[PDB]
């Protein structure tokens, strides 16, 4: 953000937009009293005209607090979303515990029952390994360093194929 | 601490372990110190080498404060990511990426005289899909002139090569007219602004195109790593990850006296602190002093 | 969670090599 | 000899090249000249004594500098 | 202990920055 | 019955719920900026997290949210730049006041969304008469600080600014936008300085107008300076230093106004020096050299070192055409002082790099006995973008602060220098530059 801002008590929002909180201000000549009402909380303040320009004198400068990195948190977010996409199709597995009764045991060919019990063990393996969410923090660290080396380019970090193509047209089609 | 030349780069950047070092340096200067003499030395190879290896130290934590927009709706998070990387290149001392890779093109082939070696020595910096087409259209103009095309500009063979490679450039889909009119300029500022309002539009399409290609590559690489990971039973996964973590921890603990090893171990202890701080009060997250 | 640290540069500007789409969704549907 | 420079010689760099060249001949030999122009050097000169050559160039300097800076970063 | 700071927590932790500083500290006096 | 931390705890329990649509988070941000909660960072962080996570957006919701992010003084680039997509997809349906607040708040954080700024320029230049000059001043500010050097809406705004009477805040925002754009149009700044006559209700407008009149380097107004000196206890130190810098570059004689501006800066560096950026401390040292007012003994030599730090920082990150430019100017001024061959011009460019006694390293410094002569190159970024092509105020700032060290700066603008076809004409140009300001050389 720039150091000089130019907003406050001019083209200001005049009322609420949600039913969760209420707000209406006092657009008087020199002063302004806000009245914000939010369920079990009630607040009515009295602010000046220049009291909103002194607000943005100090900057908040909000920042992330990450466990490893903000990049590593974004990669772990994508691995969590992909584990959600796989978990959504291990949730449509048919319930096979209803066919564990002995009236299905003895009416079955034996190798088909071997196949069925091994399929149930395979599902328990797949479900125990798709819900190992502690391992995404070490899956994400195998995508990080090649990406960090690709952004550590000798020309520019944000460089790519298209911008280099355009500047090669600009370098070639000019007089040497 | 810093050694008086790294601290001249970290002034405009906003990464934390550079900002706290600059703040401790200004704490040293306000509490009764004199500023050390800036070196009026280091001839041009050492100058650009230390620029290359000193902007690396300010770009490489800057990538880790930039979160990828992996799998989002709309091309505007890609614009967020590319704008963050543009700001990182600005705070790292690099220029606009167009003029930066143009400077690299001029640096690469200062000693090239014909056009075949200007397409050979810039093979690493242009796309091979475009380098093959430029080599084939140059072989076409070579069949036309039956002489090596000279990289001078006033040659008629190079003029026909420019008029053919402009068609090659529009065949790639990128308009050469707005780009050449941008870097060639016009008389009045209004018809320069009308050219810039097309060149910046193509520039945004270009940087968002390769940034979206980068996030698509990371998406597909993460999907391939997960799909090669989900096929394992859980004990194999835990043993492989614990053994890899112990081995790369031994690689750090082996290096005694190295600054990067000590920083590695302090960041490991900070990660364990973050796990403890989310373990103490998981309703709001980590404990931050305020 | 920790990654091996590398200090090396890439001088080439290439396509970022979009890898292959694995067949885990079709194997699990199978 | 046969010198090759990127630029034609000025009358200060000619005297400088003659003074810096006589420590490459093992006598008080009155080394002759044969100025040649090649822009493939990025400045400097390459003296060719027709039995040996001393490469005082700038392009050879930056290529040897690149080889040395590549041989150190693989060792550190 | 706990609730350390803010700029001590804003640090991108496993970025390199020091291996590059190590090679830049042991390369430039060895090449000047 | 009336209590603010109860409603702050209630909003902290409102936003922390998982499902929140755009209207709740927009009104939550408006209610947060209406109570001045700068000491609370976690609540502003949660409301920005849930502003980023939202999907649907109305025009009033996104406008009120961007208004609260802008007016609250919060910088978080990621969530406010992901808002630019909802701004682009809702841009023709935005009200002119709402499009104004949206584009101004997006340009405040410096988002590099060129399609947004091109479409907003075309919208605000096709239908101009619906926009009150506050709205096009906000659009000009947002397109200026948003990374666009657009001149078409600048001229279309200068027409409306020259036609009608505008308010003080609109004129201050407009001149700030022109100062970052780098135009220095006298015909527009005269039409825009006539509104600073009733006295301004806030000192941020007078501070930005003073910094704009300093960076374009015209002159003061003596009532903008008096509106600054009237209650100089309200401005931020990072606002006050750029205000004093804009007064010093226009040559302010109100030394009481400089003491009143330093009366908030010197306690700020007295409490904690580390909060301000080093470019601002360099601007403070420039204002302290031009005005010459007294400063505390711990802060004067401190900003004297800080100007050397910021000067070496700006020289080390050089644009590498300015590197070739100072190499060309140094070769020309070594030809001019006499070196007709390449080894002697090399030996003369090697001996022009003496260090200044505050710690900086000067590119071209010439010495004979008692007198030192510096040559200063102004490539293109420190030039005005208009048709006179004059240097910006940072040039005169650097010249006046080098003249306080014992140098006679001969400024060489590069619109004149690279237009010369040879080396001898460049030597004659730098001889005309140096002999004018120091005839002993």
């Amino acid at each position: 953000l720039t150091t000089f801002t130019f907003s406050g008590l001019q083209d200001a929002p005049v009322a609420a937009l949600s039913g969760s909180i209420k707000l209406n201000v006092a657009a008087k000549a020199g002063k302004a009293e806000v009245t914000v009402a939010a369920g079990a909380a009630k607040a009515a303040t009295q602010v000046s005209a220049a009291a909103l320009r002194k607000l943005s004198g100090s900057k908040i400068s909000l920042a992330e607090v990450a466990r490893i990195s903000v990049l590593h948190s974004s990669i772990q977010n994508y691995l969590l979303s992909l584990s959600n996409e796989r978990y959504q199709l291990l949730s449509q597995w048919p319930d096979f515990t209803t066919m564990y009764g002995k009236d299905f045991y003895y009416r079955a060919h034996p190798e088909d029952l071997k196949k069925f019990y091994d399929a149930a063990d395979e599902y328990y393996k797949l479900y125990e390994t798709v819900t190992e969410f502690d391992s995404l923090s070490a899956l994400a660290s195998q995508v990080v360093p090649n990406y960090a080396a690709r952004r550590r380019s000798t020309v520019h970090p944000a460089i790519g194929s298209t911008v280099a193509d355009g500047a090669f047209t600009n370098f070639l089609l000019s007089k040497q | 601490a810093v050694s008086k030349k790294e601290v001249l780069y970290f002034l405009s950047s906003k990464d934390a372990e550079s900002s706290t070092a600059v703040k401790s340096y200004l704490k040293s200067l306000y509490a009764g110190a004199q500023v050390e003499a800036t070196e009026t030395d280091a001839s041009e190879l050492i100058a650009q080498l230390e620029k290359k290896y000193l902007s690396a130290q300010v770009v490489e934590p800057g990538v880790h404060n930039i979160a990828l927009p992996l799998g989002e709706s709309g091309s505007a998070p890609v614009k967020r990511y590319a704008a963050e990387l543009f700001n990182l290149g600005a705070q790292a001392g690099f220029e606009c990426p167009f003029i930066e890779v143009s400077k690299k093109f001029g640096q690469e082939t200062a000693t090239s005289e014909t056009v075949k070696d200007v397409l050979n020595k810039t093979k690493s910096y242009v796309s091979a899909d475009y380098n093959a087409a430029l080599n084939e259209v140059l072989s076409s103009v070579e069949a036309e002139i039956n002489g090596p095309v000279l990289f001078d500009g006033k040659t008629e063979g190079f003029k026909k090569f420019a008029a053919k490679a402009k068609a090659v450039a529009v065949s790639r889909g990128l308009p050469a007219d707005t780009i050449l009119a941008y870097c060639a300029g016009s008389a009045n500022e209004d018809a320069a602004d009308k050219v810039s309002k097309e060149f910046f539009t193509w520039f945004e399409s270009a940087y968002t195109a390769d940034a979206a290609a980068e996030v698509k590559a990371i998406e597909a690489e993460a999907a391939s790593i997960l799909d090669r990971h989900l096929a394992k039973p859980v004990a194999q996964i835990r043993k492989e990850q614990a053994s890899a973590y112990a081995s790369l921890l031994k690689r750090a603990e082996t290096a005694k006296g190295a600054k990067w090893a000590e920083k590695y171990l302090e960041d490991v202890k900070a990660v364990q602190w973050f796990d403890a701080s989310v373990a103490e009060a998981p309703a709001s997250g980590p404990k931050v002093a305020a | 969670y920790l990654a091996p640290l590398r200090s090396d540069f890439t001088e080439e500007i290439t396509a970022p090599k979009v890898a292959s789409a694995s067949n885990l969704v079709n194997e699990w549907n199978n | 000899c046969t010198v090759i420079t990127a630029e034609p010689l000025d009358k200060l760099e000619r005297v400088e090249l003659t003074k810096k060249a006589e420590k490459f001949v093992d006598a008080g030999f009155k080394l002759v000249m044969q100025e040649k122009i090649d822009k493939k050097l990025l400045g400097g000169f390459v003296i060719e004594f027709s039995d040996r050559r001393v490469d005082m160039s700038t392009a050879k300097k930056v290529e040897e500098f690149n080889n040395f800076v590549n041989k150190l970063v693989l060792s550190i | 202990a706990d609730a350390k700071a803010l700029d001590e927590l804003r640090k991108p932790k496993f970025s390199s920055k020091y291996l590059i500083q190590h090679v830049s500290q042991k390369l430039i006096p060895a090449v000047k | 019955e009336n209590d603010v931390p109860a409603i702050l705890k209630e909003i902290d329990s409102l936003v922390s719920r998982e499902a929140v649509s755009a209207k709740e988070v927009s009104d939550a941000a408006v209610a947060l900026t209406y109570l001045q909660v700068k000491a609370n960072r976690r609540l502003w962080g949660k409301v920005l997290e849930k502003a980023g996570a939202a999907q649907d957006y109305d025009a009033a919701s996104l406008t009120n949210l961007l208004w609260a992010i802008n007016t609250g003084g919060v910088e978080h680039f990621k969530t406010v730049a992901e808002l630019a997509g909802p701004a682009v997809s809702l841009l023709p349906s935005l009200s002119p006041v709402q499009l104004s607040i949206v584009v101004e708040a997006l340009g405040g954080a410096g988002v590099k969304n060129y399609e947004l700024y091109n479409k907003a320029s075309a919208v605000v230049v096709s239908k101009i008469g619906e926009f009150k000059p506050a709205e096009i001043a906000r659009v000009l500010y947002g397109v200026a600080f948003g990374g666009v050097n657009d001149v078409a809406l600048a001229k279309a705004a200068g027409k409306v600014f020259a036609s009608t009477e505008v308010d003080s805040r609109t004129a201050a925002q407009a001149l700030y936008a022109l100062a970052k754009l780098g135009r220095a149009d006298k015909a527009t700044v005269d039409a825009l300085l006539k509104s600073f006559k009733k006295g301004t209700e806030s000192a941020s407008d007078a501070a930005a107008a003073s910094f704009a009149l300093g960076s374009l380097s015209f002159k003061a107004e003596k009532a903008i300076v008096d509106a600054l000196k009237a209650s100089a206890g309200d401005l931020a130190p990072a606002q006050a230093v750029e205000a004093a810098y804009g007064l010093a570059l226009s040559g302010a004689t109100d030394a009481e106004a400089f003491k009143a501006l330093f009366g908030v800066v010197a306690p700020a560096i007295e409490k904690a020096p580390d909060a301000l950026e080093v470019s601002s401390l360099a601007q403070l040292h420039v204002a302290s050299t031009i005005s010459g007012a007294k400063l505390p003994a711990a802060v004067g030599s401190f900003v004297a070192k800080a100007f050397g730090l910021a000067a070496d920082a700006a020289r080390l990150k050089r644009s590498s055409a300015e590197s070739a430019l100072v190499a060309d100017v140094a070769a020309a001024t070594a030809v001019a002082f006499g070196a007709q061959y390449r080894p002697e011009v090399a030996s003369a460019v090697a001996s022009y790099v003496k260090t200044a006694p505050d710690g900086s390293v000067l590119d071209i410094a010439i010495t004979k006995g008692d007198a030192k002569v510096l040559v200063q190159a102004v490539p293109s970024s420190l030039l005005t973008s208009t048709t006179p092509a004059k240097p910006l105020g940072h040039v005169a700032a650097y010249s006046k602060v080098r003249e306080a060290q014992g140098y006679a700066v001969a400024v060489v603008p590069a619109n004149e220098f690279e237009a010369l076809p040879d080396q001898k004409a460049k030597a004659q140009y730098v001889l005309a530059a140096i002999k004018k300001v120091a005839p002993s050389f």
